[PDB]
């Protein structure tokens, strides 16, 4: 293992580093990871009502950098342009998605298309930090210690607890959101069950089971199937979750989004790929080998031929020269 | 339910009296004479009257013991605070009276230590009385003085210049070595102390200075003056909040007028009340730079200061390391950090913890030149951690009266039968001392002096230069 | 303090005077009243003119009478923010057994609990006096000798006078004029460390003492740093230019640092703040104005309007109803109204007409002709004329 | 001034063989950028540079003081109690003995 994996994937859900789901529709900044002891660094997340933002990294006391779904990168409230490397955080861009890396300090976050904030985090903090996406320990019952510490049963008043101010911005308690879905149920829950179903159902997701349960993934699902109206693609975000939650762990699973119907958003040229190297053959590189021993990542890239070149994918004979 | 233990028995809040202090109040060691409130008692299991509760544990004597550093002492256990032992009796920790030799200091270029216990911020580049004894209404035997050059702001400027003025002499310091413009009356007090990286230096019964070679001036008193002196060190009263008493005589409240008071030319320049803040002139608007300085001042609070942490509180010489190495611009010589550690390892010295903080990647501080004059390489000089200062020399082979328990520096250690000169760098048995003994007594090795002035009649001279058995006549009054 | 001054001239400290001669100021001794002070989060000053922090959740003893026992009080701390570094003070509690061994609580609003019932204000007990001072602060007068303040959002504060020279004992000290030894724990040593001083005063042994003291709380809330500078940098602004050379503003400008990158709403902890620098500007001579609409200038009702320096003796009704009573009060700063206007209960002021009488404490309205068989009482305009 | 040592009586020697204007360059360009508190080594390492071009040319040079980056030496003769004191810093020692 050697690493933790968080994730606040599709609208207001959050996945802890250790199997404990919960939903949270902030109204601000709040700390995902980071020391409790002494803080090196600290991972921010901002909502700006329920629906998410940006990603925050404040390494300290000097240095800041606020990335967005947007992605119009800034270092303080200078927006700089991208890539960008100061002060050991390399913000880069991987298979068509963004990254953060802070190799040095135990990190690395990223932003998807659709926007799902990821936070890979060494073992060097293991049973030390405690924020947003809880302490990284085995258990996964205990992940609720408040900022005082304090186990608390509601996954509600723990995230307000973890809340970050500033002087363009205090903020107060977020109110959990009022369900519509409880008068306008219907038909939507007889023929929308199957989506959810279909973690447990279907061969290409039958076999991560003595890996992980989807058992919560399930429950997470059946209560955002409900708001959404005329879709089967109100499932996918929750069983997109599934399909990389069981690829950390040691076991990876392929072309379940074939017959899925739902292929996560990315720019033109390129499409969901699963299992591609970081090291993506670019034009403008240089032929060289077994330097990029990195582990597989997912996300989406160019065809077979058709190297990148600027956020595009081009074909090979079209390679340009650059002075 | 559960019968509480036979030690302690059940307690009941009677319905009529109000004052029902029970469980509420629990009596442990800590708050027995302090006094509690109550509104009303608990069904809790309490001790009896004559008893306490203890950790878990209804200890039945008041002989329960006496915290320091929330740590135990049994009752007759003692404790060394200073210079005075301290035992505890009533529960109550019971010491002695006797006053302590304390210490001004400049640590680093603009701050100044006082006797009381006072750090203050005072940038000043005139000359300036550090301490001295002509005070109101009293004779004025000594008056030490200090003076800056180009040290307003802290760099690898700011030499320091002193001059001390004790028995009609004037001997004074810089640029390394030690200067006698006019040599003082009684010889016989005076002693010069060249030993490790510092210059001890007495001048009398109760008096002494220390000095780092480089900026550190640590005048140290004896109980003999209380409230005889006054300068930037102040009265030395053991009040503590009176030592910015001008020489106008009124306490101010910034020192930065306080110290333009004690200026000797009355003409130069009074130095400019700063702005202030939390970052210096380099560190300001430069908080990147801000956190490399203070993380690196840190070493104050580390794993080989932790025994001294719970001693002297390093606050004061934290403040003064982030001060002075913004304002330093530290290029080739990184002295102005190195020297601020330094004067606080040197004060947990003093309260018997010596450390060894000091590694290759930090401060380097070699000794091999010293054994270098000598084709054959004999290997003595050493840098010791903190080794005493007052040893025996040819040049002092008496013990001398010692301010200062160890030091830092490079000391030379070789096997014994042998006693160090410094002329002649390295250790020599001791015949090859040029020592003194003139019909029989036991004394110093020639010092130059001349004795017996009291009594014509028996004026029997015998001086020794380096190793004669001679003896002068006196030339009569007649 | 860099300025020059004639020969013969008396400058006067708050303490005592001194006066010119031959270039030497000569200057009395004699003692001056200590204040201990709590404010902030955590943030104490001793007698002795003592400034430090104790972030411990327990009953502690902040003062004591200990030759003899004429009182002592105590405070009591709880957390305060979702932060570990926050904690401010909820309550007081005092003891006088000089009265019934009575039990006096100052709750966390301007509230006032003797004996576990609440009381409405004033309470001309005896000796003790509690009474509102801007009609949102209480102050507690026992005797000549003892001064108390609100303990409603924790800015409490006494003033104990010469009489208690070197005879007290508690977190705030001996009062004895030297700052040095007030870390002396109850078996009588002086304790380095603070973390080992205020845990030794606890009342309660179930009370967890902390092992360490923090000094920067933004480390914990990164994004409060950048705030926390441009907000107090005003400390040291040419706006209180005046009262440099009166108090020492390094520790009030280290207190706000602490204050604001640890509370809840850094709005308020600001400018609860930088008042606590202007009210000891204050307490020696200097009035700052301080106050703007982006500086926390505060809302006085319709009826009421801002002021800076004024009486409040010819402030409400009931001064007309006991005139000859003395108002040995200063010039002090609040909401007040004007001159033909005077203060009525329900928080409107009114002209002189229509303000009621208080004769025997029964609120009387402003024309209630009144009469037992002997006496005969009518209320005019706030003053109730009795005859016989 | 601190970058003339460079240009200084123990320099010399080689001054006239190797041009020590590039090596100046640099260490004017590093110590301003480096904010040097507790490691002067981004001043002792540029000289360094300099002195070991100097010693390939057979010009061997001692520049190296107590009060200028002082590379000490003596925690290697530690690990023994006696102190037998044979490790030293050495001007320009061969590197390839046996
Ligand atoms: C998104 O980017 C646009 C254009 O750069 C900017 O105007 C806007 O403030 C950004 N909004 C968010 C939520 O980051
Ligand atoms: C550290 O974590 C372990 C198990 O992960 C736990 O048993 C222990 O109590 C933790 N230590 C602290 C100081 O909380
Ligand atoms: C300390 O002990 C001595 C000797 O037993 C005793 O004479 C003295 O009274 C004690 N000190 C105090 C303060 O009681
Ligand atoms: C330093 O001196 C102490 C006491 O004199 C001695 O015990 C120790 O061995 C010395 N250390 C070194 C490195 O010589
Ligand atoms: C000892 O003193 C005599 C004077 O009486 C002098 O001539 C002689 O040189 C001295 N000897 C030494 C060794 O200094
Ligand atoms: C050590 O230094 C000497 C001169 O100091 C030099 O001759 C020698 O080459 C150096 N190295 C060795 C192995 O002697
Ligand atoms: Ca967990
Ligand atoms: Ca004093
Ligand atoms: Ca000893
Ligand atoms: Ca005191
Ligand atoms: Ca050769």
């Amino acid at each position: 293992s050697s690493t933790a994996r968080c994730s606040l994937f599709g609208s207001d859900f959050v996945n802890t580093f250790d199997g404990s789901m919960y939903s949270f529709a902030g109204y601000c900044s709040y700390l995902l990871a980071g020391g409790c002891q002494k803080r090196s660094f600290s991972i921010i997340g901002d909502f700006q009502n329920g629906k998410r933002v940006s990603l925050s990294v404040y390494l300290g006391e000097f240095f800041d950098i606020h990335l967005f779904v947007n992605g119009t990168v800034t270092q303080g409230d200078q927006r700089v342009s991208m890539p960008y490397a100061s002060k050991g955080l390399y913000l880069e861009t991987e298979a068509g998605y963004y990254k953060l890396s802070g190799e040095a300090y135990g990190f690395v976050a990223r932003i998807d298309g659709s926007g799902n904030f990821q936070v890979l985090l060494s073992d060097r903090y293991f049973n030390k930090t405690c924020g947003l996406c809880g302490n990284f320990n085995i258990f996964a019952e205990d992940d609720f210690m408040t900022q005082e510490g304090t186990l608390t049963s509601d996954p509600y008043d723990f995230a307000n607890s973890w809340a970050l101010s500033s002087g363009e911005q205090w903020c107060e308690r977020a109110s959990p959101p009022s369900s519509s879905c409880n008068i306008s149920s219907g038909e939507m829950q007889k023929g929308l069950w199957e989506q959810c179903q279909l973690l447990k159902s279907t061969s290409v997701f039958a076999r991560c089971h003595p890996l992980v349960d989807p058992e919560p993934f399930v429950a997470l699902c059946e209560k955002t199937l409900c708001e959404c109206a005329g879709g089967l693609e109100c499932a996918c975000p929750a069983l997109l979750e599934y399909a990389r939650t069981c690829a950390q762990e040691g076991m990876v699973l392929y072309g379940w989004t074939d017959h899925s119907a739902c292929s996560p958003v990315c720019p033109a040229g390129m499409e969901y790929r699963q299992c591609v190297s970081p090291c993506a053959r670019t034009c403008q590189s240089l032929h060289i080998n077994e330097m990029c021993q990195e582990r597989c990542v997912d996300g989406c890239s160019c065809p077979e031929g058709q190297l990148l070149d600027e956020g595009l994918c081009v074909e090979s004979t079209e390679c340009p020269c650059v002075h | 339910s559960l019968s509480c233990r036979p030690p302690m028995v059940k307690l009941v809040c009677p319905a009529d009296n109000l004052r029902a202090e029970g469980l509420e109040c629990t009596k442990t060691c800590q708050n027995y004479d302090l006094e509690c409130m109550s509104m009303g008692c608990v069904s809790g299991c309490l001790c009896p009257p004559g008893m306490v509760r203890h950790e878990n544990r209804c200890v039945a004597l008041e002989r329960c013991p006496c915290f320091h550093q929330g740590k135990e002492y049994a009752p007759g256990e003692t404790v060394k605070i200073g210079c005075n032992t301290c035992v505890c009796q009533d529960r109550k920790w019971n010491c002695t009276d006797h006053v302590c030799d304390a210490t001004c200091s400049t640590i680093g270029m603009a701050h100044y230590l006082t006797f009381d216990g006072l750090k203050y911020l005072f940038p000043g580049e005139c000359q300036y009385v550090l301490v001295q004894d002509y005070c109101g209404s009293n004779p004025g035997t000594f008056r030490i003085l200090v003076g800056n050059k180009g040290c307003s702001h802290p760099s690898v400027k700011c030499k320091k210049r002193v001059t001390i003025l004790v028995e009609g002499g004037e001997i004074e310091l810089f640029d390394g070595e030690v200067n006698v413009k006019r040599p003082m009356k009684d010889e016989t007090h005076f002693e010069v102390v060249e030993s490790g990286r510092y210059i001890i230096l007495l001048l009398g019964k109760a008096l002494s200075v220390v000095w780092d070679r480089h900026l550190s001036i640590s005048v140290v008193l004896k109980q003999t003056y209380q409230e005889k002196v006054c300068g930037l060190c102040g009265n030395f009263d053991g009040i503590q909040n009176n030592d910015l008493t001008s020489s106008n005589l009124q306490v101010e409240e910034d020192p930065v007028d306080f110290g333009n008071s004690w200026k000797v030319s009355s003409q130069c320049a009074d130095t400019r009340k700063v702005p202030l803040d939390s970052s210096p002139a380099t560190c300001h608007n430069n908080i990147m730079k801000q956190t490399m300085v203070d993380s690196s001042c840190r070493i104050l609070t580390s794993d080989v200061f932790q025994d001294c942490n719970k001693l002297v509180d390093p606050e004061p010489y934290l403040d003064v390391c982030i001060y002075d190495t913004c304002s330093c611009e530290s290029i080739g010589d990184c002295a102005c950090f190195c020297d601020t550690i330094a004067a606080y390892a040197h004060v947990c010295a003093q309260h018997g913890k010596v450390v060894t903080w000091r590694t290759a990647t930090l401060c380097p501080q070699s000794c091999e030149e010293r054994n270098l004059r000598e084709n054959g390489y004999e290997c003595e000089w050493r840098y010791n951690s903190c080794a005493p200062a007052c040893q025996v020399t040819c040049q002092h082979p008496e013990p001398l009266a010692c301010p200062v328990q160890c030091v830092e520096g490079c000391h030379a250690h070789c096997p014994p039968g042998k006693i160090l000169d410094e002329l002649l760098q390295t250790c020599v048995d001791p015949e090859d001392c040029p020592v003194c003994e003139v019909a029989g007594r036991r004394f110093a090795s020639g010092k130059k002096v001349t004795l017996n002035p009291s009594d014509p009649e028996h004026c029997q001279i015998c001086h020794c230069d380096v190793v004669n058995l001679t003896c002068e006549a006196c030339q009569e009054p007649g | 303090s860099g300025k020059r001054y004639p020969p013969g001239t008396s400058l006067s400290r708050d303490c005592n005077t001194c006066i010119c001669r031959n270039s030497q100021w000569i200057c009395s001794n004699e003692e001056c009243p200590g204040e201990c002070l709590v404010t902030g989060q955590s943030h104490f000053k001793s007698f002795d003119n003592r400034y430090f922090t104790f972030s411990g959740i327990c009953q502690y003893l902040l003062a004591r009478d200990c030759q003899d026992h004429s009182f002592s009080i105590v405070i009591e701390t709880v957390q305060c923010a979702d932060d570990r570094d926050a904690v401010c003070t909820r309550s007081v509690t005092v003891r006088l057994p000089g009265l019934h061994n009575s039990l006096v609580k100052l709750k966390h609003g301007a509230g006032v609990a003797m004996d576990g019932q609440d009381v409405q204000l004033p309470l001309l007990k005896g000796d003790l006096r509690i009474q509102h001072t801007v009609t949102a602060s209480v102050r507690l007068s026992y005797g000549e000798d003892l001064q108390m303040d609100w303990d409603g959002r924790g800015r409490l504060l006494v003033k104990l006078s010469p009489v208690y020279a070197g005879k007290t004992c508690g977190l705030c000290g001996n009062y004895n004029g030297n700052q040095g030894d007030d870390f002396l724990t109850p078996s009588g040593l002086a304790e380095p460390r603070v973390e080992d001083f205020g845990n030794a005063w606890k009342l309660h042994g179930d009370c967890q003492d902390l092992q360490k003291q923090h000094s920067d709380p933004c480390a914990l809330n990164p994004r409060m740093t950048r705030f926390s500078e441009e907000a107090c940098a005003v400390l040291t602004s040419p706006t209180f230019e005046a009262c440099h050379r009166a108090v020492s503003p390094l520790p009030y400008l280290r207190n706000c640092r602490y204050d604001v990158c640890s509370c809840s709403d850094g709005r308020e902890c600001l400018c609860g703040a930088l008042a606590s620098y202007a009210a000891a500007c204050a307490g020696r001579g200097v009035r700052v104005a301080w106050r703007e609409p982006g500086r926390c200038e505060l809302n006085c009702p319709k009826g009421q309007v801002y002021l800076q320096c004024g009486t409040p003796c010819n402030l409400t009704c009931r001064s007309l109803s006991y005139p000859d009573e003395e108002c040995n009060e200063a010039c002090l700063e609040g909401c007040f109204c004007p001159p033909g206007l005077y203060m009525d209960e329900r928080g409107d002021c009114v002209p002189k007409a229509q303000c009621p009488c208080y004769y025997d404490g029964e609120i009387f309205q402003p024309e209630d002709i009144f009469s037992d068989h002997h006496t005969m009482c009518y209320c005019e305009d706030g003053f109730m004329h009795c005859t016989m």
